[PDB]
């Protein structure tokens, strides 16, 4: 979760809205095990 | 006693699939930049 | 330890300086060089101008919208018509070559925005589709949206980086953010990327140069409107086999 | 002797890292949570700097995510029906080999942009109700250039030097290893250009993307026969792939395939995340607070 | 290798705008700005990484993640976040 | 070369004293110890409030008659509201720890009657079903029967322990009698026993601690009725790991 | 030779990082440590739960007016309720702990303010009396004024500190300033101070914490007018003995 810490302050003739952007990734201990087939595209005919 | 990795074929391809040869090297795709930055630094200084 | 935020960069003729620089991103940690005899296929012996062609070039100024979806460039075609560059790109039918990408956006310390630029090798340009089967034309992109020229062409669907992958992701190629707070640059070296050791600067285009705005550019009233995106590229090793008589296309 | 070397054939463990421990840290001019992603590096941040931990002796395996246990699995990439009856008489068909036919080969496979790999090729034939009577099948590689069948009868079955597969349908799969075939240094599943020069001002466009270096001819299956046998055959080919090289990754494929040889996606585009009701929302009850 | 994730998965939310997490001034205090779950199989904004993709592609995974915030407001504007993680067993919290 | 009948066990600012003692069982031959480094999987510091929760607490007093089946405790559930024990179990997601369960019933040279003292771990209580088929509600039992709290539950059918395994094999599992014409109590360390390094003390009850009558308590008029059983244990080498807002349960 | 302006402060499972520090008050130059065998009088083993007590805990954020005067906290009484510091608190008879108090207040750079971030030893709080003799009930201050809780108690007469001592000479403790223009924060390691090793966490608090606007937060329309001020403390070896029934006040 992301909560405010302080406000987010700005001067006078500055947007007072922006954005964030997360960048997710692994860290060096990471590790997978047990390869499968994923669930992330379907398909219900050859692509001919 | 393992009996494995033996090739019966005389073309090199016919063999079984090469798995003795992890190697794991992230830098090249994780940190592509010149001006290596320490993790204890602030890099834009 | 750290990266300054000054750099200067000098090649050929031509010079870049920033005072706002993040760093230089060298894709795959590989500099460009040239073809080692080892990997070389063709006989003829090849032409290597190297100051006349390896040079910075300032190609196209596109103006940043709030509503702006982003543009891409194919960087053996947005090269292939100016300079002693296009010229050897024309005449010879072999062609391979590194470059330096070089995107500037400045904007006021009250503008917001951030910009991804990425260089995406063999970025294969998707058409989309009305669901239509019987392979109807718009099945394939017209050559104006694969080979944009100098002038790049602007992204339809920026989500999906106009090729049906996800834009979050195109992070794994080798990118760079302008982030109008922090840089008003971004640096790529690109190595020469190609199943192949030489190839025809016509037909094929190795990297894709895209520019898309992530958080859209902001400002109030009373800040400049016009924020200009330009950008420039210089080859680095390039060299050119096969003379003949120059084809244009 | 050779002895040592068929000892050392076990799949030998390499482990994820390890954690060392670590303390508090009260001071100035050491930031390691601080990051600038527009430099487009990852953050190089540890757990040893940001939180207290533990020393941690990992012992989890990383080797089964190398690129060629990830790939070196057989997958379907065609089906190839011999239609023998009904209105089609042939007794045989001729199968353009394109591995982009079938969604779970070909996301896996355009993982990456350049690849270098020989591959295993299993024929799983049967007929529709999924028997195996005894059927002479004639299995034959015709290379790019080589002379195509049109018939049950025609010369080109001779296969003087064409490689040619004689199987049962009862015998168990026929399997053939194929080497790296192509003139080039690797296959390409994405090539940004056309194959030949010219104006490239067709209404259509359809040669755009289409690198000859990938298109390594056609597979030709036959029933020896001596004329029709009423009798549709389906034969499913598997690749495995071993000895791989993989360069240049890319991007998932997120939107549903259209055409074989072409990234094409539908207008209607999806979400590479599904949709929840709010961006403070998620789906997780937990346990009861003990004070609330 | 570190990509966006997508945590204004909401629903209207279109396009390039699903990639942003926004922040503006708050005219109350210790107000949530957002939150998303760490599991990186489960549909949600790690579908769109990199490590969520080729996570689905395994039944088990291991180790420390990590999510990197980039601010990309101006230069003028100024503030403080916290960003909890919150291990299991407890659903999101209410309060900061 | 033999063992004494008398005992002191001193753990924490707790002393438990006692002359007609049959031994200490030390179950499995090993004793409670903290999670090596080379088999821990968290890697947060764990806490380790050495004596304010390594110690012991009497928790439930049960009366033994002549009719009764005997009565059980679940370990971490029993412990999960009381003391300090039992604060870093809810504000912690993690924990693992031995015990040195005690029980105590003493009576006069003219009672008899003998318990079986035993610790089970992983003692799954099971339900008795009316030959019911359809999945019914009857068929699992319900939360009060499998986390009894500090005051435990009594045995229904003590035979097979509730859970369709005969007491007359619950000697396999580390146990201790009391037998009133020879002692008073019964000692039983535990370490810590899980597929796992840590657990959630909430969730998951590793041991089942059972005192059940075999031969039923017998006396004459004019004795004390009034025969008691008491249950103190203590944690050993306790840890906690996970550190959150308090959760019940 | 200088002190950096960043700064990231660690303890437990808590981390604070601040980019626009001054630096780090160690209040008499000296560390907070336990208690020396040579200095302590208690022979019962104390406990000592190193990081689920020792971390970083938010309490209260209090908006800065134009015309506040200031508030003040108890360093004992602010923690005795939350978290595992407050259980140990109330289970526990004797206690010692230093602190580390970090204040965070931010605003843009066209506010103006300075705060007084002092910790004062032995607080005693005064009552302001309306010079009434007969030793009325108005002689002596509530306990909502002497202990006031998690909230804090907001200044009647900071001039004299609600103490009859001037608010002049009250950098005479370990205190620290927020300029606004300057920093953001205010950090202040304070070691046990105390004329006895341990002491009750309930009756007695040995650190006053005020928080007074020596120049009034001025700024000009259009600025963001909520600016809050928040206090973060944590406990820095911290001790406790003396188990028994938690006691709450
Ligand atoms: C005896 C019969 C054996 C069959 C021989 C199979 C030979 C297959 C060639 C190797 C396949 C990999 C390359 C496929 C690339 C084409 C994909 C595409 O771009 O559409």
């Amino acid at each position: 979760t992301i909560w405010y810490q302080t406000n987010f302050v700005v001067p006078p003739d500055t947007p007072t809205e922006a954005n964030i952007i997360a960048l997710g990734a692994a860290q060096k201990n990471f590790t997978l095990k047990l390869c499968k087939d994923t669930d992330e595209i379907q398909q219900t005919a050859e692509y001919q | 006693i393992n009996f494995t990795n033996i090739n019966y074929y005389k073309d090199s391809y016919a063999a079984s699939a090469s798995r003795q040869d992890f190697a794991q090297d992230p830098a090249k795709f994780t940190r592509p930049v010149l001006d290596a930055i320490r993790e204890a630094a602030a890099p834009l200084q | 330890g750290y990266s300054d935020r000054v750099a200067q960069l000098t090649v050929g003729n031509s010079t870049i300086t920033t005072q706002e620089a993040a760093n230089i991103v060298l894709s795959y940690g590989e500099w460009p060089e040239y073809c080692p005899s080892t990997d070389a296929t063709a006989v003829d012996k090849p032409t290597r101008p190297d100051v006349s062609v390896n040079r910075f070039y300032t190609l196209s100024t596109k103006s940043w919208k709030t509503e702006s979806t982003g543009w891409y460039w194919k960087f053996p075609d947005v090269l292939n018509d100016t300079g002693v560059f296009g010229q050897n790109a024309q005449f010879h039918y072999l062609y391979r070559s590194g470059f330096c990408m070089h995107v500037q956006c400045n904007a006021s310390k009250f503008h917001q925005g951030a910009l991804l630029v990425a260089a995406i090798p063999e970025f294969v340009i998707a058409a989309s589709s009305p669901a239509t089967k019987p392979n109807s034309q718009g099945l394939y992109p017209d050559f104006a949206h694969t080979n944009p020229g100098k002038d790049g062409q602007e992204f339809r669907d920026p989500y999906v980086l106009d090729a049906g992958i996800p834009l979050s992701q195109a992070l794994i190629f080798p990118h760079q953010w302008i982030n109008l707070r922090t840089n008003n640059c971004a640096t790529i070296i690109m190595p020469y990327i190609n199943a192949l050791p030489f190839d025809s600067a016509l037909n094929h285009s190795n990297f894709g140069l895209v520019v898309i705005p992530i958080s859209p550019l902001k400002y109030c009233n009373g800040a400049t409107t016009e924020v200009p995106i330009t950008l420039t590229i210089a080859p680095l090793n390039s060299e050119f086999s096969g003379l003949r008589q120059a084809i244009k296309q | 002797s050779a002895v040592s070397a068929l000892a050392d054939t076990t799949i030998s463990r390499v482990t994820a890292a390890n954690t060392a421990a670590s303390t508090h840290s009260l001071g100035t001019g050491r930031v390691p949570a601080l990051q600038a992603a527009e430099t487009g590096a990852s953050s190089n941040s540890s757990d040893e700097n940001l939180i207290e931990t533990r020393c941690v002796m990992n012992r989890n395996g990383v080797n089964e995510a190398s690129v060629e246990h990830f790939y070196s699995r057989a997958g379907l990439v065609g089906v190839v029906e011999v239609k023998d009856s009904g209105t089609s008489l042939d007794g045989y068909t001729v199968w353009p080999i394109d591995v982009m036919g079938f969604v779970q080969q070909r996301r896996k496979l355009e993982l990456s942009t350049y690849m270098r790999f020989d591959a295993e090729f299993t024929f799983v034939s049967n007929l529709n109700n999924s028997t195996t009577p005894g059927m002479l099948l004639q299995y034959m590689y015709v290379p790019p250039g080589a002379p195509k069948p049109d018939s049950r009868k025609s010369y080109q079955w001779q296969t003087a030097t064409n490689p040619s597969v004689f199987a049962k349908l009862s015998d168990p799969p026929p399997q053939v290893s194929v080497p790296f075939m192509s003139p080039a240094t690797a296959y390409q599943w994405f090539y940004d250009g056309y194959p030949t020069f010219g104006e490239h001002k067709q209404a259509t466009n359809l040669q755009y993307g289409q690198c000859p270096n990938n298109m390594m001819g056609h597979f030709a299956i036959r029933t020896v026969s001596e004329s029709t046998t009423g009798k549709n055959i389906h034969v499913r080919v598997y690749m495995r792939i071993k000895h791989v090289r993989a360069w240049v990754p890319r991007p998932l494929r997120s939107q549903a395939y259209m055409v074989k040889n072409y990234p094409t996606y539908s207008q209607t585009i999806t979400n590479t995340a599904t949709d929840r009701a709010s961006i403070t929302t998620t789906d997780y009850e937990g346990g009861v607070p003990a004070s609330p | 290798v570190e990509t966006i994730l997508e945590v204004n998965n909401t629903t209207g939310t279109t396009g390039v705008s699903r990639l942003l997490i926004p922040v503006r001034a708050q005219n109350n205090v210790d107000q949530l700005c957002a939150s998303f779950q760490v599991d990186p199989g489960r549909n949600g904004p790690w579908q769109s990484t990199m490590v969520g993709q080729i996570c689905r592609y395994y039944t088990q995974w291991s180790g420390s993640l990590k999510v990197t915030f980039m601010f990309t407001g101006s230069f003028m504007a100024t503030g403080k976040m916290l960003i909890a993680y919150t291990p299991p067993g407890s659903a999101q919290p209410t309060t900061r």
